[PDB]
RNA sequence: GGGGAACUUGAGUGCAGAAGAGGAGAGUGGAAUUCCACGUGUAGCGGUGAAAUGCGUAGAGAUGUGGAGGAACACCAGUGGCGAAGGCGACUCUCUGGUCUGUAACUGACGCUGAGGAGCGAAAGCGUGGGGAGCGAACAGGAUUAGAUACCCUGGUAGUCCACGCCGUAAACGAUGAGUGCUAAGUGUUAGGGGGUUUCCGCCCCUUAGUGCUGCAGCUAACGCAUUAAGCACUCCGCCUG
RNA sequence: AAUAAAUGAUGCAGACAGUACUAGAU
């Protein structure tokens, strides 16, 4: 912790202090969901973590829809960069 | 009454404090209640944790 | 940060106690766990009885590892008869 | 969320009347300012003032009690709700209590009361009643 | 304010319900009397009474109603505006009518409106048909009425400024 | 049982006087006397909120 | 309503901290029950309103030592805490979810609800393989009763536990759907923040979210609710029509 | 020299009707 977030921020920062950055939030949610699935592949019975992952995925989907409705160029760029297929 | 941790401004109990845990535990060994010890809820929870760890490390008895 | 405290059986000579201490320290450093602090309370009377002794030697060690030498120390102490009790706690 | 500012404005005013309060604070939208000025010129309110701040802007309303103990605004009620819109024509413009009250109606040419809309031969959203 | 009882009144009862109180010996029967007292010039009141006899209960109800008179506007022999009373699960609406419609209401509401001097009113009960609650809701609706001149004075405007 | 503390140079009932008083601060009268028959978890939990607060004991 | 351009109060990210029985996994624990072995030791032990069935002279119970195994975690414990709900209470550790505090730096409406659908889901129950200390449906026996296929007592299978899967029901209740705004007060309480003297200990005031009691207006058929509404209003969903 | 207040768990009691019953007036 405190390394993956900083790296993703430095990578997806459009401005010097751009931290809202729907793209940054999406990247953070993606990495968190991946880290969560890493341990869910073993502790299959942790349903509360599954609910948290569902919440994160809902946030991700809402952000993706907003970005697509706002700027399709940046939406496609984020797609090509992250591979969120 | 007056609490001890607030009066002393102390930090994490540092369960190693066998004398403090002793004087805060009943003579029989049972954990004294909050209404009698005068401590807050947080300090009482930390006290329970410390006394349990001590009892686990043979620093205080289970039965007397 | 992590903290480690364990109890050694009383019927052990000083040289054997030191040898066991160095053995467990080497075990901890098997991964590079720096020993940031050590303390030996010495001979203290146990509050309650254990396997065969009423007293023992208390040993404290401060460590900063990756939770692997911790498990090594645990499985070694649980097996070795020199140590009777031990617990590892986070200093956070 | 809140789904509408106007209904909450009216309900806040109604609660203020029930409690016999003397002031209020509202985000003060343009339509709210218009309704407040209409109520002012209609004698329902003592005085109204606008407070354009940095956040959004605020408006203060001073409830009126002309006599010993009497509520000028006895009751309020909104009609053109967000989900059931009401549009009234010039010939169907209603009157509140045989012309005793007043109902606000946004028309093709500014926001006007029932009588003003009847005189100007217009119609539109019946967005509130007053008694 | 309280209206004085020194006026010509057309006291007229509505119903007389017989109640019973249970005791070791048995049921004790008492008579409950509902009466509406008022004049046809815009003043009316409601009262009730209880006693072991019919005439005594009637007299008590009349005396109580005398102390509970109320005034009602008489704009054009009708009400200035429509209104509804909601006293105790009893909903009754009252609409103004033309000069030739007449009083239209169930027994108690009709009696109250007639004894009040109003001749042309449209009514309809939308709740329980209990006479007590009917009378209470009618009285509440009549009390919640407002006069044109009173409203003009209150809102700091002229009568014509409101009527046109 | 009151305690392991010994007292001598008193009467026979002087010891019982302090026995019956010191036995209150031990579970001999509550912990070892309540568990004579089972209590469902619900009533088990409600019993504390009732007694420890109402001060019926 | 659609399209275009700006804004932060709504919404969310970060910053420094805070609590918690939040979940899954691994290890550890000492009281207490049962059994076993041994030393001391006799005539009873256990039980009911009373009694008996039961165990005991092949030596019981009790006492003392040691061992074996299985479930739960006393005191702390408190309408205290967490969780969306069921629910979660010993200790240590690995992997993890959400929440609150000042947010103002950041994007600038990205928000609420949600038919259908998916997932989760007390206890009981079922299937596979283990395990079984106590408790204990069915069952056997001994009592009471006119009768007792019960309430009491003695034993006691499945079950209670573990890994996987299935079932998807409860008074699953606060018999009160989710979100937002407004609407007197006193009152304890949890985790915080700011201040008015004090380095403090501590007193007071203010301000956040949650948890409890009494109470104005208001609502209600009454009971009662009342800033955590059943008050005053808006949006969406499920349900009701002797 | 003084001197203490206790202790509490009670076993049994099954049924009663089909059709019946009071009013009051300005």
């Amino acid at each position: 912790t405190q390394e993956r977030k900083n790296q993703l921020i430095n990578e997806f920062k459009t401005h010097e202090s751009d931290t809202g950055s729907p793209e940054v939030q999406i990247a953070i949610l993606t990495d968190s969901i991946n880290n969560l699935n890493e341990h869910l592949r073993t502790h299959k019975k942790d349903h509360h973590s599954r609910r948290g992952l569902l919440k994160m995925v809902g946030k991700r989907r809402n952000l993706l829809t907003y970005l697509r409705n706002k700027d399709v160029t940046r939406y496609r760029e984020l797609i090509n960069k992250l591979g969120l297929r | 009454k007056v609490c001890y941790f607030t009066s002393n401004g102390i930090t994490h109990i540092d369960y190693k404090d066998v004398d403090l845990l002793k004087k805060f535990v009943s003579e029989r060994g049972k954990i004294l209640p909050r209404r009698v010890t005068g401590t807050n809820a947080k300090y009482q929870r930390k006290l329970t944790a410390a006394i349990k760890r001590a009892r686990q490390m043979a620093l205080l008895p289970y039965v007397s | 940060k992590y903290e480690v405290m364990y109890i050694i059986r009383p019927n052990i000579d000083e040289e054997s106690k030191k040898a066991v201490i160095e053995r467990f320290n080497n075990v901890l450093t098997s991964n590079g766990a720096e020993i940031t602090g050590t303390k030996d309370w010495g001979k203290r009377r146990l509050a309650y009885e254990i396997n065969d002794f009423r007293d023992g030697f208390y040993q404290i060690v401060n460590v900063q590892s990756d939770a692997a030498a911790v498990q090594e120390f645990d499985r070694l102490a649980k097996i070795s008869d020199d140590i009777i009790r031990h617990i590892v706690v986070k200093e956070e | 969320v809140m789904t509408d500012p106007i209904a909450d404005m009216l309900t806040r005013i109604r609660n203020a009347n029930m409690v016999r309060h003397e002031k209020l604070e509202i985000p003060a939208s343009k339509l709210k300012r218009e309704i407040a000025e209409i109520l002012k010129r209609e004698g329902f309110i003592r005085d109204v003032e606008f407070v354009e701040d940095s956040k959004q802007g605020i408006i203060r309303v001073f409830l009126k009690y002309g006599q010993n103990n009497e509520r000028v605004i006895t009751g309020l009620k909104r009609i053109s709700k967000p989900g059931l819109r009401v549009y009234a024509k010039s010939n169907e413009v209603p009157r509140v209590l045989n012309g005793l009250g007043i109902a606000i109606i946004s028309t093709s040419q500014g926001v006007l009361t029932d009588k003003e809309a009847r005189a100007k031969q217009a119609g539109g959203e019946v967005l509130a009643y007053v008694w | 304010r309280i209206d004085p009882s020194k006026l010509e009144l057309e006291e007229r009862l509505v119903t007389v319900n017989r109640v019973a109180k249970v005791v070791k010996g048995g049921r004790r029967f008492r008579f409950a009397a509902l009466v509406v007292v008022g004049d046809k010039n815009g003043h009316v009141g409601f009262g009730t009474g209880k006693a072991q006899e019919v005439p005594e209960a009637i007299r008590k109800a009349v005396e109580d109603a005398k102390k509970n008179l109320i005034e009602v506007p008489m704009v054009g022999t009708t009400i200035p505006h429509e209104i509804i009373g909601r006293f105790g699960a009893g909903n009754i609406l009252l609409k103004p009518a033309s000069e030739g419609t007449g009083v239209i209401a169930g027994g108690p509401v009709r009696a109250v409106l007639e004894l009040a001097g109003v001749a042309d009113i449209l009514s309809k009960s939308l709740g329980s048909n209990t006479p007590i609650n009917m009378i209470r809701a009618t009285l509440q609706g009549l009390s919640e009425l407002k006069r044109a001149e009173d409203v003009a004075k209150l809102r700091g405007k002229s009568v014509e400024e409101l009527l046109g | 049982m009151s305690k392991t503390v010994v007292r001598k140079n008193e009467s026979l009932e002087d010891a019982l006087r302090r026995f019956k008083r010191s036995v209150s601060k031990t579970g001999t009268l509550a912990e070892a006397r309540k568990r004579e028959f089972y209590e469902k978890p619900s009533v088990k939990r409600k019993k504390k909120s009732e007694a420890a607060r109402k001060r019926k004991f």
